[PDB]
């Protein structure tokens, strides 16, 4: 802690603050907080508290990286959406439209700054954190936080002004490179050759060590990230059961691209015949595949972002590994759509994929647009709240809720057209 | 007695007062010995006469529980409550017995009292004031309040606890071998010191609380093992179930059914081969809780058959850290499961049971999944970490299913143990087109106001078939259409509708349902050497 001034800091009015459950935790995960935890309250940041506070917000504790040692995840999530918003004029960082069209970005967790700024005394009652213990043989280790903790939105806002100092001599210095700061990272690209681009990254790293916080192949790519286009079937010869699934799912795209048009189809498919029967194709119908292509060789016409409105992503489960997503707003109007194949290793892990992805797609959700996806996820509650942090290895938590994948939506999406190799290396 | 303890600060509710209840008026009798309870509660530095500036209050009763026939105190902190500040939870959980580490002493010391004697927040002492009524009425009664957490008050048991880990904080360091769990009003202390040492150390211990005013009743008063918890008797090298008896009699009440079906079900978890299917079945159509229900042949033999598994003793396994944590889960009938949780064969530390819920949809590895999930979460609440399991399914199965589930879904490693009933899957719906089988184009409607409808199908090779349904729905003539074109086909049948709840079916290929006839068409499914389920758009001219 690092004793300089505080700003009156309060909730959303009417608001009150966080009463969230604690889920338990393994024992390799209760000492591991218990031992992070005893240091930052000898090292003043947090310090224990008594029971007539009634908050609470959730731990957890990770292995992000490099973490060969514990890392301290606290779930803000309910007390940044309780915390009053902050632009009456600024200090909260505005939209670089420019990281996604960027050659490379780099993420760098540079949480850790926070603990050097102090927290309005007035609001570390609603930071309340509890470790737990195991089998209810004692009370939890109830503490609060008297410096800026890191994965709340408040934080990365008050040290707004210091952050801006941290960074022109460097950002002031290359203007050609941009940095945008979410939350308790800072995501960096330059169109820079790679090694250009990664000494940079060391430089800024330095800077940033240098200044006073560790700075903590693989880099992104936000100039790869192709927008895909749906590719339907092309057999030679179709069969009763071929043309059937097609149209199926022609009659579902018919609510993005109102042009698509079935009947020439459908009309091939009157007659009680063996699934497994040949049809030779109308011209008629063999111009409106072709139609219908054409309808699909492109996003639909009028899809623009709009900021105040909530942005969702929906993953399917495809099977095999593959898996699928669309960030997007309102109903058939996709933002973005993609597809997302496991991690090496993940095979026997549905959970390790599914976290790995939701994180993945948040990090696009944030480099285009800033921000965060409520994600609607294939999978139960209890599945996922049992077993996602295990996998976890971000600084920020998304909303989410549970779904059920209605059987076309996944058939449609699955259709997205492949490289004829893809992304090659010699 | 009173405390040099760190009082708490208190508030009340979001905007409240303090409770202004008035006095019951008493009895001369009942008076004269609250009077006296009172001023020998004053006196241990408890409670202190205050005045008319108290405008507060609550009602002081007077219950003369011939326990110790002499009049007892209670005061009615039920207003007082209502106005009072919310506090952190008092985590709710009773440990389990099979979580406790299993130490060469042990010794478990009622601190019950001990909340008695942490002071309570000296602002706050305003609100609990109370009132010993005059004979003669309107003459003063003599007013008081606590200077300690009352019992009964919505904070004494969260303050309570607190104040015990700050006192137990030095102790707990200067003593890392010494292991002390604390819980409502008990402190179990246990080590792996020699008797005669870890007897000393208890007496540390007792001396350090008696430091603060906290004090522990000693031998007029003890504590020796075995130790009693909910039914629980903690023994030196395993736990047991404090039996449990049916209360057995020849007038059985709606009421007394109840509950009894209540205990049985309770012991169902510990004790498997407790039935309670001919016992519910007696309150069919009941119209009293007295009312008296005879019991059936059946109802009295399975009652019977019970006390006899009860007469049985249930014994646990302690944890040892030193090994492995495993759980083997077997498949009672279509969705009941049992598992039981242990380290050394037979060496049980927990076993349990799920009568599940019959969901409108879903299929056995898919429960197999939850039931993993619940055990999962069971024991690392309980262990801090969860166990290697053993389960009735082949591996082939495991992925076969999964690799394809539309939903996420995984079972933490584990191991298969060959002991049957296997779950496996009941059937598999083709992947392409039966080539050879006939194709049953199928379609069923109704009016869904008049609910009267049809169903039937029509096929390549020339068959077909037509019903009418009376107080039917569009679902339902809908999936008898498929019904149909199951029972009517061979054992490779490819069948094509436009029914969007065999869209679901062919996501999901469920095995267990809500609707009975979902379940027909189950039963159907499974009875196929090959099914293939083609689903088509409606209105449009397919078929």
């Amino acid at each position: 802690i690092s004793p300089i001034e505080t700003v009156p800091v309060k909730l959303k009015p009417g608001m009150d603050g966080p009463k969230v459950k604690q889920w338990p935790l393994t024992e390799e995960k209760i000492k591991a907080l218990v031992e992070i935890c005893t240091e930052m309250e000898k090292e003043g940041k947090i310090s224990k508290i008594g029971p007539e506070n009634p908050y609470n917000t959730p731990v957890f504790a990770i292995k992000k990286k490099d973490s060969t040692k514990w890392r301290k995840l606290v779930d803000f999530r309910e007390l940044n959406k309780r915390t009053q918003d902050f632009w009456e004029v600024q200090l909260g960082i505005p939209h670089p439209a420019g990281l996604k069209k960027k050659k490379s970005v780099t993420v760098l967790d540079v949480g850790d700054a926070y603990f050097s700024v102090p927290l309005d005394e007035d609001f570390r009652k609603y930071t309340a954190f509890t470790i737990p213990s195991i089998n209810n043989e004692t009370p939890g280790i109830r503490y609060q936080y008297n410096v800026l903790p890191q994965g709340w939105k408040g934080s990365p806002a008050i040290f707004q002004s210091s952050m801006t100092k941290i960074l022109e001599p460097f950002r002031k210095q290359n203007p050609d490179i941009v940095i945008y700061q979410y939350m308790d990272d800072l995501y960096v690209g330059s169109d820079l050759e790679i090694g250009q681009h990664r000494t940079k990254i060391e430089e800024l790293r330095q800077h940033l060590l240098r200044w006073g916080l560790t700075t903590p192949g693989y880099e992104l790519h936000p100039d790869k990230w192709t927008v895909q286009p749906i590719v339907l079937p092309e057999k030679d010869s179709w069969t009763v059961n071929d043309i059937q699934k097609l149209v199926g799912k022609l009659n579902w795209a018919s609510q993005i691209y109102p042009g698509i048009k079935v009947r020439q189809l459908c009309k091939l498919l009157r007659g009680t015949k063996a699934l497994t029967e040949v049809i030779p194709l109308t011209e008629e119908a063999e111009l409106e595949l072709a139609e219908n292509r054409e309808i699909l060789k492109e996003p639909v016409h009028g899809v623009y972002y709009d900021p105040s409105k909530d942005l969702i992503a929906e993953i399917q489960k495809q099977g095999q590994g593959q898996w699928t997503y669309q960030i997007y707003q309102e109903p058939f109007k996709n933002l973005k759509t993609g597809k997302y194949a496991r991690m090496r290793g993940a095979h026997t892990n549905d959970v390790k994929q599914l976290t790995e992805a939701v994180q993945k797609i948040t990090t696009e959700s944030i480099v285009i647009w800033g921000k965060t996806p409520k994600f609607k996820l294939p999978i139960q509650k209890e599945t996922w709240e049992t077993w996602w942090t295990e996998y976890w290895q971000a600084t920020w938590i998304p909303e989410w809720e549970f779904v059920n994948t209605p059987p076309l939506v996944k058939l449609w999406y699955q259709l997205e057209k492949e490289p004829i190799v893809g992304a090659e290396t010699f | 007695p009173i405390s040099p303890i760190e009082t708490v600060p208190v508030k009340l509710k979001p905007g409240m007062d303090g409770p202004k209840v008035k006095q019951w008026p008493l009895t001369e009798e009942k008076i004269k010995a609250l009077v006296e309870i009172c001023t020998e509660m004053e006196k241990e530095g408890k409670i202190s006469k205050i005045g008319p500036e108290n405008p507060y209050n609550t009602p002081v009763f007077a219950i003369k529980k011939k326990d110790s026939t002499k009049w007892r105190k209670l005061v009615d902190f039920r207003e007082l409550n209502k106005r009072t500040q919310d506090f952190w939870e008092v985590q709710l959980g009773i440990p389990h017995p099979a979580g406790l580490k299993k130490k060469k002493s042990v010794t478990v010391l009622d601190v019950g009292d001990a909340y008695f004697s942490v002071p309570l927040d000296e602002d706050f002492r305003k609100y609990t004031a109370f009132t010993i009524p005059s004979i003669n009425n309107e003459t003063p009664g003599i007013r008081y309040q606590y200077n300690v957490l009352p019992q009964g008050w919505k904070g004494s048991p969260a303050i309570f606890q607190s104040s015990m880990t700050k006192i137990l904080e030095p102790f707990r360091k200067q003593n890392p071998d010494i292991v002390i769990y604390q819980y409502m009003d008990d402190l179990y202390v246990g080590s792996d010191l020699e008797i005669g040492q870890h007897r000393t150390k208890i007496e540390e211990l007792r001396q350090h609380l008696l430091r603060w005013g906290l004090t522990t009743p000693d031998k007029k008063h003890q504590k020796e093992p075995p130790f009693l918890w909910m039914g629980y008797e903690l023994h030196p090298d395993k736990w047991t179930v404090q039996p449990i008896v049916l209360p057995e009699k020849d007038s059985w009440t709606v009421n007394d059914i109840q509950k009894l079906v209540g205990k049985l079900n309770w012991a169902s978890q510990i004790y498997p081969g407790i039935k309670v299917r001919q016992l519910c079945k007696l309150l069919r159509g009941t119209k009293a809780l007295t009312e008296v229900i005879p019991l059936t042949e059946e109802a009295e033999l399975e009652l019977a058959e019970n006390r006899e598994i009860l007469k049985e003793p249930v014994h646990g396994v302690y944890y040892d850290p030193s090994k492995d944590l495993i759980a083997e889960i077997q498949k009672q009938g279509q969705g009941q499961w049992t598992y039981q949780i242990y380290q050394e064969p037979f060496k049980n530390l927990k076993t349990g049971k799920y009568a599940r819920m019959r969901g409108a949809h879903t299929n056995d590895v898919k429960q197999l999944t939850e039931a993993v999930q619940k055990i999962t979460t069971e024991s690392i609440v309980i262990w801090g970490k969860t166990p290697k399991f053993k389960l009735p399914i082949q591996k082939e199965t495991w992925e076969t299913w999964w690799t394809e589930y539309w939903q996420a879904t995984w079972i933490p490693e584990w191991e298969f143990v060959n002991t049957p009933p296997l779950v496996k899957l009941w059937y598999q719906l083709e992947k392409e087109p039966i080539v050879g089988a006939e194709t049953f184009y199928v379609d069923g409607a109704a009016n869904r106001e008049t609910k009267l409808g049809k169903a039937g199908y029509v096929t390549n090779r020339g068959r077909q078939k037509v019903v009418t349904l009376t107080d039917t729905t569009n679902q339902k003539t809908e999936l008898q259409a498929i019904y149909l074109a199951l029972q009517d086909s061979g054992l490779e049948v490819n069948i094509v509708t436009d029914s969007q709840y065999a869209l679901g079916i062919i996501q999901a290929q469920p095995d267990q349902s809500e609707s009975e006839l979902v379940n027909q068409i189950i039963e159907q499914l499974i009875k196929k050497e090959k099914v293939y389920l083609a689903w088509v758009p409606a209105h449009k001219g397919i078929g």
